[PDB]
């Protein structure tokens, strides 16, 4: 149960914040929350957490911290429906292979 | 028999209505018979 | 063997046992927690109850008072212990709280050995009666069987040289809470007979000018209990069932070849 | 306490013993490493909830006793040595 | 002869059968055995007298 | 024993009073009145044929049909006995139903794999005009193998053995123990709130203040250390652990707190349930669906 | 838009009526809305960087004199919705008051809801875990009526 | 001055809660119900 | 629900010392020296005595006859 | 056996049918066994082996003076099944004590 980048995680920056590729656009009418200034393209702005886990994540970085966390969340369950289906068809066209003497 | 609603007891068998005869409510509650029982404390 | 009993208080006791070992206290400490027999209530038979308790839980709570074991009259060492049984009754109405002084018992020497534990109030009108059963038993089969408590530490003997900065404030801790302390002109030795939370101060120099050294062979014990028998009779009781126990073992090798 | 022999053999004796926890285990271990002559000793209580009564000893000897003589006279100490420690006890608290 | 695996689990299927319903057993006799057991030994003695056609 | 999410607990903890739970359910058993003129009537089922279950399950009802409280109720007991009318004497003829011509059973029974006592049997009317009972019971049930506990952040766990007391690693002090969790789980999920609560509850316990810990204005992490070690104790949450097996110092400090866990109802009673071979579907003949069936 | 919410503030219409500017080069648009279902949100109002009502209604709130409905008509808080948000800079704490800040943040420890809140130090944990967390204190058992 | 601190902004919120409902929504919009929609129906 | 007879670690009664505990911390005496000035040593015994609730009392009003 | 199952500890229910005729549950213990499945068709690697804590105290176990007191190396053999003569033999260190790396 490791991975050097989650220890590191605990102590340091946790870096940008992503949603499938590009940075967090997703908003009010020329930014993301209402606590910055319309037309900021800055680092802090959109979407870059600075503290650390243990330090403690401030109001604005927690809220970006969770647009974050529900994509792991939404993709696994819906995964897993493609592939149930898929396994279907090449058992059904499959299975009659045996290997003679 | 019976007890009902935050009063006393009344008497047993039934054919007609089943109403208390001063809160004139009619919900009754089948009060605890007097033997005796071994719980076991564990 | 030589003892030096440090402090004896109503119930509780703290000594300093020397001549031992590692293996034999651990004999010593697990036997007075699983060994020592006392008295408890083993079930509840209950006449009515209009109280705001269920039955199960008045009946979990007479468990857990405990009573008093006269130590002198059967045999507390024996392996087969005396299916002796005490009847507690009760009659009680509300209003009011029901204490554990209220008890009535069978016989006088076994009473509930403190009287001011609550069980379940009672309001206006709700009766409750009932006859509790006590029975020996011993803490290995149901915890309600515990004489109490063992804990031992080993007595180590703190070196502080004089040439780590700040060396007084030691001093000034270890008198605040009352270890002894003997200086001389190189260094203050401090016996461990309780917990000692070093500072952080001081954390860097932990092994070069501090260093800790095991007094081999010398435990501090604390016993406590909760009334069922005198502290001062605890120890003995255990020790008689272990050499008890370790006597049948030489009878049961005799018997194999 | 009933003893279950599970195997005999030249200088070596495994076997059970009913009805003995840890308590009485661990303390008849070490107390048979001061005798000399036993090389090794052991125990284990295998799956502790089918069975934590009854444990599995070894003792290994070098000849020149066998394993039964050797519990006896170990054995022996630890009754002679619980004895010493109640006459201060009792000695003590006066 | 050497068996595959696929043979050797059918012998013993076929012979621990046979055991049940009677057809008599060599040294086999600790003190209360299922059938199936029974054929384990038997088996590993190699004196099975089932062979396999092999189709060729 | 506690590898990959299980937890140990205290065997003493347990048997003194540390997450024992009640369970309740309650039965409706009422009493339909048939347009053509029958009812139903509570009595107690005349020792006869039609639906009657002939051992001695009916032996805890009264004499109106309704039991008295505290009576253990226990398997397939019966609590309310009724007697619905047939109103067709010629409708089925199932063979040998011919000669009895008797009077349906149907009395409402408590479920298969359930246990207990009755608690409450009210009584009374409904809002058309005829007679309900409803009778609940009550089960004691104790935290054994299989529970379910998990804390408020994440970590959830199954009881995965109940140790004796004795046996259980203790502090330097008198403090013993009630639930070891498994190392591997906090440097994994990243749940740093886990150790700020361990060390905050030991602060809390021994000064006497209740520590407040609002999101964003909770009380600032460094108060939490700097006042542990002045009340007398390591400021990193450590300690000297004696093995409560053999008996010697582990070579380390063992970390210790007092985190706020919560019973989950998740309880083995209703999961466990076995088949032997039971009755099947007639037009389709499959086997039957969930615990009542 | 400066002429209804001043009046709005002075408490000589009622408070639900909020105005907001949409400000595109070459298009004006002036919206007002009325309906029956919009989520709306309690700000502070600021005016020159000194945030309007100070202690001296702390004191008559912890006191029994003035309760929340005396201070929307006076006017210190205002509802604001999605729209009328648009054009507002709100700030956090109550040290960063700069003179552009048009509003000012209550507590926002409450910004998550009646379940999440149950989690102490959320702040300091990931984001998944506290969905678990906050998602299992809706199944313990407990006592919840007396 | 001392702006306020946290503190005494948590008893202005506070107030708040106590008065009204959390159930605010089904509760208040019902009682519109019964007088104003009504009648309109 | 009427205070734990024993703590749940460390056995020792607990019951004989709430109410005169309560009563006590309800009048401005200070907790920390309430509990220290009585018998409780370590601080397994100590939570249980600080975090408890006593419903008991208003349960009791209803009633089931 | 708990990476085959993917199965964790955390309340998920597992079933168990036993097969009846003797010819059937015969096959069922030579050809299904779990022995005979330790490596996996997928890749060619073992599946079934040590977890968490099994890897962790193997370091332990094994890092550059771990120095093991003659009471603990006699306790843990008759722990793990293995059951030798009196050949613990020789104490590779006797400066400190009699010990065994
Ligand atoms: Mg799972
Ligand atoms: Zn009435
Ligand atoms: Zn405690």
């Amino acid at each position: 149960r490791g991975k050097i980048l989650n220890i590191t995680q605990m102590a340091a920056m946790l870096g940008q914040q992503s949603i499938r590729g590009k940075r967090l656009y997703r908003g009010y009418r020329g930014r993301v929350l209402t606590h910055f200034k319309p037309g900021d393209l800055g680092a802090r702005a959109r979407g870059f957490v600075t503290n650390s886990y243990k330090s403690g994540l401030t109001p604005q970085e927690y809220f970006f911290h969770a647009m974050g966390g529900r994509e792991g969340l939404v993709d696994t369950a819906v995964r897993t429906a493609q592939s149930g289906y898929m396994q279907r068809r090449l058992i059904n066209a499959l299975q009659d292979l045996k290997v003679d003497y | 028999c019976a007890k009902c609603g935050k009063e006393v007891e009344l008497d047993l068998a039934t054919a007609r209505e089943v109403r208390c005869p001063y809160c004139g409510s009619k919900i009754l509650y089948k009060p605890r018979p007097r033997v005796a029982r071994r719980v076991k404390a564990i | 063997v030589e003892f030096k009993i440090l402090e004896k208080r109503p119930d509780s006791i703290k000594f300093i046992v020397s001549g031992v070992d590692v293996p034999f206290a651990n004999a010593l400490r697990r036997t007075i927690l699983s060994e020592v027999p006392t008295f408890a209530v083993d079930e509840v038979e209950f006449l009515e109850n209009d109280s705001a308790l269920f039955d199960e839980i008045i009946a979990h709570r007479l468990a857990m008072i405990p009573l008093t074991t006269p130590h002198e009259r059967f045999s507390l060492d024996a392996l087969e212990l005396d299916d002796y049984t005490v009847t507690l009754s009760l009659e009680a109405e509300g209003p009011g709280m029901v204490y554990s002084g209220d008890l009535k018992s069978s016989d006088g020497d076994v009473k509930p050995a403190n009287p001011n534990i609550p069980i379940v109030k009672l309001a206006e009108g709700q009766r409750l009666t009932f006859n509790a059963y006590a029975r020996l038993g011993r803490g290995k089969d149901h915890a309600k069987w515990q004489p109490g408590f063992v804990y031992y530490k080993y007595l180590t003997k703190i070196h502080v040289s004089k040439d780590v900065p700040d060396w007084e404030e030691l001093k000034e801790l270890a008198e605040r809470r009352g270890l002894p302390v003997e200086e001389s002109d190189e260094e203050i030795v401090i016996t461990t007979i309780k917990a000692f939370y070093l500072p952080r101060k001081f954390e860097e120099h932990m092994g070069k000018g501090i260093r800790e050294e095991i007094v081999p062979g010398s435990f501090v014990f604390t016993v406590e209990t909760n009334g069922e028998l005198p502290v001062e009779e605890i120890v003995s009781i255990a020790l008689k069932i272990l050499m008890r126990k370790s006597d049948r073992f030489i009878n049961e090798l005799h018997k194999l070849a | 306490m009933r003893i279950e022999v599970i195997r005999r053999e030249e200088n070596l004796l495994e076997f059970y013993l009913e009805g003995e926890d840890h308590t009485f285990a661990n303390l008849l271990t070490e107390t048979l490493h001061e005798n000399e002559h036993v090389t090794f000793a052991g125990y284990t209580i295998e799956h502790p909830i089918t069975m934590a009564r009854k444990p599995r000893f070894k003792v290994v000897t070098d000849g020149k006793i066998t394993p039964e003589k050797a519990l006896e006279e170990a054995a022996q100490k630890i009754f002679d040595r619980a004895r010493e420690v109640l006459e201060a006890w009792k000695a003590a608290i006066e | 002869f050497r068996y595959t695996r696929f043979e050797k689990a059918r012998i013993i299927g076929a012979r621990a059968l046979q055991i049940a319903m009677g057809a008599p057993v060599l040294i086999d006799v600790p003190e209360g055995i299922t059938p199936l057991q029974a054929a384990l030994l038997e088996f590993e003695k190699g004196v099975i007298p089932i062979t396999v056609i092999r189709p060729s | 024993y506690n590898m990959e999410d299980a937890v140990i607990i205290n065997k003493a903890s347990i048997e003194r009073g540390l997450a024992r739970s009640t369970f309740f359910r309650t039965y409706e058993a009422e009493e339909k009145r048939y347009l053509g003129g029958q009812k139903d009537n509570f009595e107690v089922p005349s020792p006869n044929i039609q639906g009657y279950l002939g051992e001695k399950y009916y032996r805890h009802l009264d004499e109106d049909g309704l039991i008295f409280p505290e009576s253990k109720v226990e398997g397939k007991d019966v609590l309310v006995g009724r007697t619905s009318p047939p109103r067709f004497i010629e409708e089925q003829s199932s063979l040998g139903s011919m000669v009895l011509q008797g009077r349906r059973e149907t009395s409402v029974t408590v479920r298969p794999s359930e246990k207990g006592v009755v608690d409450k049997v009210i009584v009374t009317e409904t809002g058309d005009g005829t007679k309900l009972v409803k009778v609940t019971v009550r089960d004691l049930r104790i935290p054994e193998l299989g529970d379910k506990f998990a804390s408020r952040h994440g970590q959830k766990g199954v009881i995965g053995l109940i140790v004796p007391q004795e046996d259980m690693p203790w502090t330097e002090s008198g403090i013993v123990p009630d639930l070891i969790v498994n190392p591997h789980g906090i440097p994994s999920r990243m749940t740093v709130g886990q150790l700020i609560e361990a060390i905050g509850g030991k602060v809390a316990s021994l000064t006497g203040r209740r520590v407040d810990g609002t999101a964003f204005i909770g009380e600032p992490e460094e108060k939490l250390r700097k006042e542990l070690e002045e009340l007398g104790f390591k400021h990193s949450g450590r300690e000297i652990m004696y093995d409560g097996i053999t008996g010697r110092r582990l070579e380390a400090d063992i970390f210790i707190g007092v985190i706020y866990y919560q019973r989950l109802h998740h309880m083995v009673a209703d999961k466990m349930h076995a088949r032997s071979r039971g009755p099947v579907q007639v037009l389709t003949k499959q086997p039957t669906e969930g615990r009542a069936r | 838009v400066e002429r209804i919410r001043a009046d709005r503030r002075a408490g000589k219409i009622s408070d639900v009526i909020n105005v907001a500017l949409y400000e595109d080069e070459e298009v004006k648009e002036v919206y007002i809305n009325s309906d029956d279902g919009r989520v709306r949100r309690p700000l502070i109002v600021v005016e020159n960087g000194k945030p309007k009502l100070t202690r001296e209604h702390v004191e008559g709130i912890k006191n029994g004199t003035l309760t929340w409905s005396d201070l929307i008509r006076m006017g210190v808080i205002e509802y604001l919705d999605a729209e009328e948000e648009e054009n507002a800079y709100v700030a956090t704490w109550p040290w960063e008051v700069t003179e552009e800040h048009t509003h000012l943040e209550l507590m926002p420890a409450a910004i998550l809801g009646i379940p999440a809140s149950l989690v102490p130090y959320p702040e300091h944990n990931a984001a998944p875990r506290n969905t678990y967390g906050a998602g299992m204190a809706k199944q313990s058992l407990g006592l919840g009526w007396a | 001055e001392p702006t306020l601190t946290p503190d005494e902004l948590w008893l202005v919120m506070e107030s708040y809660w106590k008065e009204k409902g959390f159930v605010r929504q089904h509760l208040d919009s019902y009682n519109a119900f019964i007088d104003h929609g009504l009648q309109d129906v | 629900m009427i205070v734990p007879v024993r703590c749940f670690t460390c056995g020792k009664v607990l019951a004989d010392k709430y109410y005169e505990f309560k009563k006590r911390v309800e009048a401005g005496e200070d907790p920390g020296k309430v509990l220290d000035d009585l018998g409780v040593e370590r601080y397994c015994c100590r939570r249980t005595l600080l975090s408890h609730v006593e419903l008991i009392d208003q349960v009791m009003v209803y009633k089931v006859y | 056996v708990c990476p085959p199952y993917n199965a964790d500890f955390d309340g998920d229910e597992m079933n168990l049918h036993v097969p009846q005729t003797e010819e059937a549950q015969a096959e069922a213990k030579i050809l299904m066994e779990v022995q005979n499945h330790i490596i996996s068709p997928r890749y060619g690697g073992p599946l079934i082996a040590g977890i968490q804590d099994h890897i962790s105290g193997g370091y332990l176990l094994t890092r550059e003076g771990a120095y093991f007191t003659r009471y603990e190396v006699e306790q843990m053999l008759m722990f793990a099944g293995m059951d030798v003569n009196e050949l613990p033999e020789p104490d590779k260190y006797e400066n400190g004590e009699p010990l065994w790396s």
